[PDB]
RNA sequence: CGCGACCUCAGAUCAGACGUGGCGACCCGCUGAAUUUAAGCAUAUUAGUCAGCGGAGGAGAAGAAACUAACCAGGAUUCCCUCAGUAACGGCGAGUGAACAGGGAAGAGCCCAGCGCCGAAUCCCCGCCCCGCGGCGGGGCGCGGGACAUGUGGCGUACGGAA
RNA sequence: UAAGGCUAAAUACCGGCACGAGACCGAUAGUCAACAAGUACCGUAAGGGAAAGUUGAAAAGAACUUUGAAGAGAGAGUUCA
RNA sequence: ACCCACCCGACCCGUCUUGAAACACGGACCAAGGAGUCUAACACGUGCGCGAGUCGGGGGCUCGCACGAAAGCCGCCGUGG
RNA sequence: UGGAGCCGCCGCAGGUGCAGAUCUUGGUGGUAGUAGCAAAUAUUCAAACGAGAACUUUGAAGGCCGAAGUGGAGAAGGGUU
RNA sequence: CGACUCUUAGCGGUGGAUCACUCGGCUCGUGCGUCGAUGAAGAACGCAGCUAGCUGCGAGAAUUAAUGUGAAUUGCAGGACACAUUGAUCAUCGACACUUCGAACGCACUUGCGGCCCCGGGUUCCUCCCGGGGCUACGCCUGUCUGAGCGUCGCU
């Protein structure tokens, strides 16, 4: 998991938030894995990852990356969607299969938060005073 | 603020009632003259004309 | 009215446009009417005034039927200086008094090639409109 | 002593002219700024000082590249041509 | 503090709501923009209905709505199969097709076949080239109308 | 007196240099003369000579760069100077031929099932 | 100080050039609102970007 | 002279020699508190400085 | 004790490409308070809000059901009106609080892996010619290199598909 | 029919470029800022941050005489003033 | 209504306070600025329209808006409240 | 006096009426020609310049710092002094 | 009457309210929606005949070219130009140019030290010396060359 980075304990505040030890990151380890592969190879464009094993201390992963500017990708029409600049840094924005999962979006009753684009957007919609002209 | 209630919305029959009321008093030379219009020498007050 | 929804009709905007106008645009602003005599001849209401036209001042103090030659055009000051339109300063020195171009009438133009082609363009458009109206 | 007499011995300096941002805020011992964080690859800006944010946004300076880009775009990013000559 | 009689009422203005007030001064400007964009799209799809494609008839769900009938999303595959329109083609002649629709009762099916049949009767398929092959209609029914259809195409009336 | 762009265009390369040199000399003497009073009549020239100098140098660079892009017009790899600068992003768009590459599957689709011009109510 | 860097020396030079008072022919220009330099820095009071 | 601030004594020497067809003993630069690198340039003793001074304009 | 395959790894100012910082109103991913309210306060609330970090685009995100429903059934996503201050949550106090249906704005649907068949039928880079060249492309010709069977390309993907 | 993927549109826009408008403010207001303002100035630094619009239609901005070392006056003149 | 005279009357305002001329606080003087606003929700009263109905939003049709980001109309007139 | 715009009536709208807030910004008094211009012994005579000399300069005298200096040179800091 | 003080008015001061103006704001809307290793934003230092500030530009430095325009610019000078001529002056801006720091790139921040290729003086490749020019950041992909391994084999 993820221990709360605060000196000693000293999460000064209401004792709801006193927790430091038993608390857990939103994204997965696999996403973190991709994100790091993405960070390192900036030109490369993270497509997707898979698992290759796990020790007590570590996990292992295998992130498939793609050159967006290698002609064989550029000229192949079926891949040339990744060469478009909206797909810069998929992993960073929560867009690979892995980092999609944290966002908490799927069709049906088991979601509703994320019933616009995303979690943030629904909240946004739900907490707008729409103030009409005529009222 | 911008979201002061600027616009003001009126029941439709009422809007029509007003517009009938104004028409009805576009007749009546008194109400036309009182509203200032120098209509002294005009030939007939609901003044209607050829359609050339 | 003006119906074109890209023009301005906004005091502040028109004045700012005016006072901060660039030389070539001021040329147009500083235009002045032709004499009825020339108005008949060239088929043109008015012309952008220039360094050495002959000119009458129509209004003001210097209002008079004399025909003074233009001396210079101070487009920064929106003004033209004219031959004998001047005033003695404290110490005797004559000073060319400014007259605004529009309060002046061009009796004799300084015709160059370009001025000739301008007059040909304005007269032609005038007669197109008369043909369209007819 | 804490005051006037002690102002006496302000003989030497902390900061100098930073060479990225230009401010007199390059701390010599730390060898960083504290204005742009100089050695730091990215510029220092914080969302709390909205007044500070505005003091060197883009507009602020020359925009010597960026001002002719806006012009270039306007008329359509045409390259390597001329107007029809005389 | 409450004073003598009134609804013990809960307003939801405890968050920073004035940060997220959404005014509607757009709306006229919006309404126009849509309307222009609408008229442009008509003009682009020249003799094709402005509407869109033809859409099926369909009953609402729930006991409440139940009795009413709307336009659905698209004609089912069975309905296309029975009418005898190849599903891939139906898109090309302005027939909405969804393929996720089941088809439970035969009363809703035959109605929706009837719809497509009727559509195919009163449709004016232009030929690909001005030189006229099969399917493409006569130059009579072409000159007499390269006309758009205003409003929803063959509207459903409950 | 006036040095125009007009004429310089046609002139030979060595001839353009001598002219620049001769202006650079003339500029020097005026700068010398500005120090020692000189005369307003001289201190005009200094601005004129500067701009004529630029007019010369400009013509030269235009000639050198025109010749250069003649030399590479055809070659695949060419200097960054002579490559067309539009906008960082715009130099990473898809190629103009690469973005209208249909997959054979998509082509077949367009062949079999073309959108048809149709109308209704007749 | 008498032990200057070059960076600092150049900085001082520009500051020294900026101090001069307005040229009086500026006052006679057309749309002139300027009467005096108002950015004049006396060494004894007000002590540089340093 | 006043000289461009980027210049070495080597460059100045070479410039002075080139422009005025002259020849130098030594160059001896400093920087004015103003910004303009000044240069004192000792000419070799075959040459008189006042003679060249008259040639270049100054006196 | 060599020479030769491959595997895994290095080093090149090797040839040619890309990434780095900025802006940040809007957008995506994390992180995340406390004033405050509760007439005290610790759960709650303030609030997944400010500040913090990351990454974008002209929009972003979402999106072609592991959906709704329970009907005589609807049929991707987004947006508005409504549902509804409702169902629900809550020291069941303060307070908080959605969804389906219904009506609109818009409307558009698709592709792999796999399973199989097809002499890898595919791709990249070299070099020579003709056109075209300020978004490096077409056509031809090379026993000219390499990628690739640890699987490239055509057909095909649940609405069925192949033969 | 999950554990692979692409997709315009209606939607958002206190930053940018370029326009249009107002039952708004009218120089202690309206932006901090109508002006050489994020300027001067302060603070080691993070940062803080002003004041300040209006001769006249035209400069015609007071030649000349005189008192005074001069600033200042007295006459004269310009201006419809 | 300017000044002066005389007879009688007559403590300094603001404020909190049971009680202020107070040995209670604020107040040297003048100018300009300066504090019950707007939104939402409820309730009652009143005015108008229609009335077992009423409703207008939201959307749409009519225009380049000069006045219009109005005005008008809608088997949407009623999904719905 | 001033020198370019402004008001009556019927309606609508509001950033709509000041003596106070140890209110804000600007200005001005009484206090007042008052306090004050007292640390570290010290000045005087003549001349020059000059409109003008208690204070400048020169000369003469009388005094002080008394080489741990009120002298002669740097460091830092200033930045043209 | 005297001085002083108080009050009112006249005129003059002080002071800058009021009123009248407004090339500025504030708000609402429309369209477009574009930065960067081909060196961004930002900073620095420069550049005018007289120019300090603001602006404008970059050693071609209040700008060059081009195109449109068609006699100015103007505080003063000076000038140009034949304004029957690519032609003043503005505007546009497609060609050219763009000092130093800065992601910031040979390594360092002194503005200090370098390496490697070519050119001119210097030599007569004699290396020196001087000057000029071009390379010399990190990460990463596709290939290329050189390799490493009691990694897995084969032949000898
Ligand atoms: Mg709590
Ligand atoms: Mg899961
Ligand atoms: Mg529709
Ligand atoms: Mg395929
Ligand atoms: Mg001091
Ligand atoms: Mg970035
Ligand atoms: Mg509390
Ligand atoms: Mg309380
Ligand atoms: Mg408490
Ligand atoms: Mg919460
Ligand atoms: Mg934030
Ligand atoms: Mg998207
Ligand atoms: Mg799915
Ligand atoms: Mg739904
Ligand atoms: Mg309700
Ligand atoms: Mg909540
Ligand atoms: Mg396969
Ligand atoms: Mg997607
Ligand atoms: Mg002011
Ligand atoms: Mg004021
Ligand atoms: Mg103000
Ligand atoms: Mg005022
Ligand atoms: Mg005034
Ligand atoms: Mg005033
Ligand atoms: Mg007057
Ligand atoms: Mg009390
Ligand atoms: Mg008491
Ligand atoms: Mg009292
Ligand atoms: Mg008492
Ligand atoms: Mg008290
Ligand atoms: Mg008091
Ligand atoms: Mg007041
Ligand atoms: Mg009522
Ligand atoms: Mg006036
Ligand atoms: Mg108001
Ligand atoms: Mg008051
Ligand atoms: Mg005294
Ligand atoms: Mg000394
Ligand atoms: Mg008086
Ligand atoms: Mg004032
Ligand atoms: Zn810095």
């Amino acid at each position: 998991g993820r221990k709360r980075p605060v000196p000693k304990g000293a999460t000064y505040g209401k004792p709801v938030h006193h927790g430091v030890n038993q608390l857990k990151f939103a994204r997965s380890l696999q996403s973190v894995a991709e994100e790091r592969a993405g960070r390192h190879c900036g030109a490369l464009r993270v497509l997707n990852s898979y698992w290759v094993g796990e020790d007590s201390t570590y996990k292992f992963f295998e992130v498939i990356l793609i050159d967006p500017f290698h002609k064989a990708i550029r000229r192949n029409p079926d891949t040339q969607w990744i060469t478009k600049p909206v797909h810069k840094h998929r992993e960073m924005r929560g867009l690979t299969s892995a980092g999609r999962k944290s966002r908490g979006l799927g069709k049906g009753h088991k979601f509703h938060h994320t019933i616009g684009g995303s979690r943030r957007a629904a909240w946004r919609r739900r907490n707008t005073l729409q103030l009409h002209r005529y009222r | 603020k911008t979201w002061r209630r600027w616009h003001r919305r009126v029941n439709t029959t009422q809007k029509r009632y007003a517009i009938c009321s104004a028409l009805a008093a576009s007749a009546l030379p008194a109400l036309v003259m009182s509203k200032g219009h120098r209509i002294e020498e005009v030939p007939e007050l609901p003044l209607v004309v050829e359609d050339k | 009215m003006k119906f074109n929804p890209f023009v301005t009709s906004d005091r502040s905007k028109n004045r700012k446009r005016h006072f901060n106008a660039p030389s070539h645009i001021r040329r147009k602003i500083m235009s002045s009417p032709l004499s009825k005599e020339l108005r008949q001849k060239y088929n043109v209401r008015s012309m952008p005034i220039r360094k050495d036209d002959e000119v009458q001042v129509v209004r003001g103090h210097y209002k008079g039927q004399q025909i003074g030659k233009v001396v210079q055009v101070y487009r920064k000051k929106y003004v033209i200086y004219i031959e004998r339109v001047q005033r003695e300063k404290a110490n005797g020195t004559t000073v060319h008094v400014g007259i605004h171009p529009s309060k002046v009438v061009i009796t004799r133009l300084k015709l160059d090639k370009d001025r000739k082609k301008i007059l040909e363009r304005k007269a032609k458009s005038r007669q197109v409109g008369k043909e369209k109206g007819k | 002593t804490k005051g006037t007499s002690s102002f006496g011995k302000r003989r030497n300096k902390t900061h100098t002219l930073c060479r990225r941002c230009g401010s007199k805020a390059y701390h010599l011992q730390k060898s960083t700024c504290g204005k742009c964080g100089y050695p730091a690859k990215r510029k220092r800006k914080y969302n709390w000082s909205a007044k500070a944010k505005r003091r060197n946004t883009t507009g602020t300076g020359r925009m010597r590249h960026l001002k002719i880009v806006y012009r270039r775009f306007r008329h359509g990013f045409r390259e390597g041509t001329t107007p029809k000559p005389k | 503090a409450p004073s003598r009689n009134g609804m013990i009422l809960k307003p939801h203005f405890h968050k920073d709501w004035q940060r997220r007030v959404a005014t509607w001064f757009n709306q006229p400007a919006r309404k126009i923009r849509r309307r222009k964009a609408r008229q442009a799209r008509a003009r682009r799809i020249a003799p094709r209905p402005a509407s869109g494609p033809l859409r099926p008839i369909v009953r609402c769900p729930t006991v409440r709505y139940h009795t009413k009938v709307r336009a659905g999303r698209g004609f089912s595959l069975e309905e296309l199969r029975v009418a005898g329109i190849h599903k891939k083609v139906a898109r090309t002649i302005g027939i909405s097709v969804d393929p996720r629709r089941r088809n439970k009762s035969t009363e809703s099916l035959q109605a929706n076949v009837q719809r497509l049949k009727e559509y195919r009767s009163k449709l004016v398929l232009f030929p690909r080239k001005p030189s006229a092959p099969k399917k493409g209609d006569s130059s009579a029914e072409e000159l007499k109308l390269a006309t758009q259809l205003t409003g929803p195409v063959m509207p459903i009336r409950n | 007196a006036k040095i125009k762009a007009r004429d310089l265009r046609g002139k030979k390369k060595e001839e353009l240099l001598k002219q620049l040199d001769d202006l650079k000399v003339e500029l020097s003497q005026l700068r010398v003369a500005k120090v020692t009073g000189g005369a307003a009549s001289k201190l005009s020239k200094i601005r004129v000579v500067r701009k004529s100098i630029a007019r010369v140098l400009t013509v030269i660079n235009q000639t050198q760069k025109e010749n250069l892009r003649k030399f590479y017009k055809g070659k695949k790899y060419k200097p960054l100077d002579l490559r067309p600068k539009k906008t960082r992003a715009m130099r990473r768009r898809l190629n103009k031929h690469e973005e209208s590459l249909k997959t054979k599957k998509q082509q077949r689709k367009e062949r079999l099932y073309p959108l048809r011009k149709y109308a209704v109510k007749a | 100080s008498s032990h200057k860097t070059f960076r600092i020396k150049r900085f001082l030079a520009k500051k020294q050039k900026q101090n001069r008072p307005i040229p009086q022919w500026i006052r006679m220009k057309t749309g002139n609102k300027i009467r005096y330099n108002s950015k004049r820095r006396h060494w004894r009071r007000t002590k540089l970007g340093l | 002279f006043i000289v461009d601030v980027k210049a070495n004594k080597h460059q100045i020497k070479q410039a002075v020699k080139k422009l005025y067809d002259i020849d130098v003993a030594k160059v001896n630069t400093l920087i004015r508190p103003d910004g303009e690198k000044k240069a004192y340039v000792r000419l070799a003793p075959d040459y008189d400085a006042l003679d060249v001074a008259n040639k270049i304009g100054i006196i």
